[PDB]
RNA sequence: UCCUCCUAAAGAGUAACGGAGGAGCACGAAGGUUGGCUAAUCCUGGUCGGACAUCAGGAGGUUAGUGCAAUGGCAUAAGCC
RNA sequence: ACGACCAGGGCUACACACGUGCUACAAUGGCGCAUACAAAGAGAAGCGACCUCGCGAGAGCAAGCGGACCUCAUAAAGUGCGUCGUAGUCCGGAUUGGAGUCUGCAACUCGACUCCAUGAAGUCGGAAUCGCUAGUAAUCGUGGAUCAGAAUGCCACGGUG
């Protein structure tokens, strides 16, 4: 119930409690356990410690928590140290993928910003 | 005392080595370890002090001393007096014990740990760090504490200059950077 | 020390993935399984993979050629 | 994104200019509308005066600028805010 | 009415509708004794923690403290457990 | 020149306010496997099987079809079993990073789609307000026009009811 660094439910099955890990969703948990040979039906519980540590090698195979979160920083100042059109749309608050500022662009926004 | 054994096997052997000291009581050692944890929120409850105590007491197995305010500070909202933290002291054995449990277990259960700082030994060789988060002990159960905690691990040693303790737990293998 | 006031302080043994077997003195009571330890840690390894800058030039000699 | 199979894409005027540029090894800013240019490689190190719409705005070619379009670095919009 | 300093002229004392401040209590421990301890402030480092909580070291050396006003005292502490 | 030609930009901006919609806040449900039942349409610079390759969007070869013949094209909701077991959840899917496909001279501003990862707000909505009397509302999918590509819009179709 400790991979990668952090902890994980008992009481859940296998899939969702991989995909707690910041990293993997619900396809890449199931590769895990396939590589595991792990059923996903199954809990955290009743587990056996090997069959744990071949499930942290699994997820050791890719890149997680602290090397995901540095990368994806690291590709954002990457941006921003340029100055291209993602890059002040990153530091400007702004959405990126060409959505519109007219309305609707909340959750780059925050909540409303009155007039005052 | 598998530390202390191998700070007086090897240790003492290195840096007579790697400083060509006079005599052999030259050489630094390390002398206490000291663990704060400063609750300013238990003026909410007590309860809240008195369990961080209770979490302290596993990690070091000693009851820790409750310290309090040396005055009264406005912008915190507290007096003189009032119990706001807690302390313990580690000497001897159990300071090398709970030493050993620390750069071996606590060390690597930190999430994204990439190593320490060498910009932590207050110009006269003692050496002072802070954890996030006090389930790195085992002593803890995840389940059975509810509230994260953090506390603060001081190392003072006998080391004259800064380098002189950086060397000595290098000596230990201290994870720096 | 004093008598009463402290908790039990009882040597135990802490096992690991990489089998380091580990007697230690401590408050735990029961034995421990870990799963990483300063000797298996990717301190030593991990950590020199853990820069990756990555090529801008040679990821788009790449991505095809001339 | 363009396909792998086209390869990428720029405008042979410029990438005569670019190859004329290099081989005289002059430094001069190369003024140019192709905003959906493609920077190569070969480019790095170049003042190239990308256009807006209203002017050319010059832009130093580094080595994190190749996988990007020229337009990238012009931006066509002014906004400095309301209040 | 009482207390403290100056005026007050190096003993005491000394006036003015002269210059400035306080008191009309508190404490069953804030008393007695034994034992022990020694500040303010600043510097550096340090999870939340911030100008300022707690922690460790260093400078400093009473610039602090004294139940309350001022003056005189206070390390053998009269200060603090 | 208030006329004409070209490149690039803009019509897509963003402290905010309103309208119309879509998707939701779940258990009358989400997921996974299996399986049943439609109507109406479009197609030659087009529809594009089968087979192979690819996780995938798609790629290659390539029949048949100006079409009650061939293709788009398996309807979905539903039903059967298992699963979750009330949580910001296996709800929700925004956002963002990376990798890609196709159209097209060309997808930076400024396309759509796919894959991996990320997992906001949101736990039924104040004052106020709208539609609907039966195959109706509600809900479920389908097709077309415009169109190289690009609809949650529009115009049509049937299912349950
Ligand atoms: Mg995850
Ligand atoms: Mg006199
Ligand atoms: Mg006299
Ligand atoms: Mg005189
Ligand atoms: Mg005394
Ligand atoms: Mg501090
Ligand atoms: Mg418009
Ligand atoms: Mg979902
Ligand atoms: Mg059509
Ligand atoms: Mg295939
Ligand atoms: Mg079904
Ligand atoms: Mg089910
Ligand atoms: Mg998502
Ligand atoms: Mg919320
Ligand atoms: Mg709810
Ligand atoms: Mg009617
Ligand atoms: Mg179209
Ligand atoms: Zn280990």
């Amino acid at each position: 119930a400790r991979i990668a660094g952090i902890n994980i439910p008992d009481h859940k099955h296998a899939v969702i409690a991989l995909t707690s890990i910041y990293g993997v969703g619900k396809t890449r948990s199931k590769a895990i356990l396939a590589a595991a040979g792990i059923a996903e039906d199954v809990k955290i519980s009743e587990l056996s410690e090997g069959q744990i540590d071949t499930l942290r090698d699994e997820v050791a195979k890719f890149v997680v928590e602290g090397d995901l979160r540095r990368e994806i920083s690291m590709s954002i100042k990457r941006l921003m140290d340029l100055g291209c059109y993602r890059g002040l749309r990153h530091r400007r608050g702004l959405p990126v993928r060409g959505q519109r500022t007219k309305t609707n662009a909340r959750t780059r926004k925050g909540p409303r910003k009155p007039i005052k | 005392a598998k530390l202390h054994d191998y700070y007086k096997d090897e240790v003492v052997k290195k840096l007579m080595t790697e400083f060509n000291y006079n005599s052999v009581m030259q050489v630094p050692r390390v002398e206490k370890i000291t663990l704060n944890m400063g609750v300013g929120e238990a003026i909410a409850d007590k309860k809240l002090l008195d369990n961080a105590a209770a979490d302290l007491a596993a990690i070091s197995g000693q009851k820790p001393l409750i310290t309090k305010a040396r005055k009264s500070v406005a912008g915190f909202k507290i007096r003189q007096g009032y119990p706001i933290g807690c302390k313990v002291t580690l000497r001897g054995e159990r300071m090398w014990e709970f030493f050993e449990r620390l750069i071996t277990i606590a060390v690597p259960r930190i999430r994204d740990f990439r190593g320490l700082s060498a910009k932590s030994f207050d110009g006269r060789g003692n050496y002072s760090m802070g954890v996030r988060e006090q389930i790195i002990f085992p002593e803890i159960d995840y389940d059975k504490v509810d509230r994260v905690r953090g506390l603060d691990i001081t190392i003072t040693t006998t080391a004259k200059s800064d380098e002189e303790g950086r060397a000595l737990l290098a000596a230990f293998d201290f994870p720096f950077r | 020390m004093k008598k009463d006031i402290h908790p039990k302080y009882e040597e135990i043994t802490a096992s690991c993935s990489c089998g380091n077997v580990m007697k230690i003195r401590s408050t735990v009571g029961h034995d421990l399984n870990l799963d990483v330890c300063s000797k298996c840690h990717p301190f030593f390894t991990g950590k020199q993979r853990d820069v990756a800058t990555g090529g801008r030039v040679d990821r788009f000699n790449k991505r095809f050629n001339i | 994104p363009r396909s792998l199979k086209k390869g990428p894409f720029i405008d042979l005027h410029l990438l005569k200019k670019v190859e004329k540029a290099v081989e005289s090894g002059d430094k001069k800013p190369l003024r140019t509308w192709s905003r959906r240019s493609t920077i190569f490689p070969n480019m790095i190190g170049l003042t190239i005066a990308v256009h807006n719409g209203r002017q050319h705005v010059p832009v130093f070619v580094t080595d994190e600028m190749v996988g990007h379009k020229l337009g990238e670095f012009a931006p066509t919009r002014t906004y400095r805010g309301h209040a």
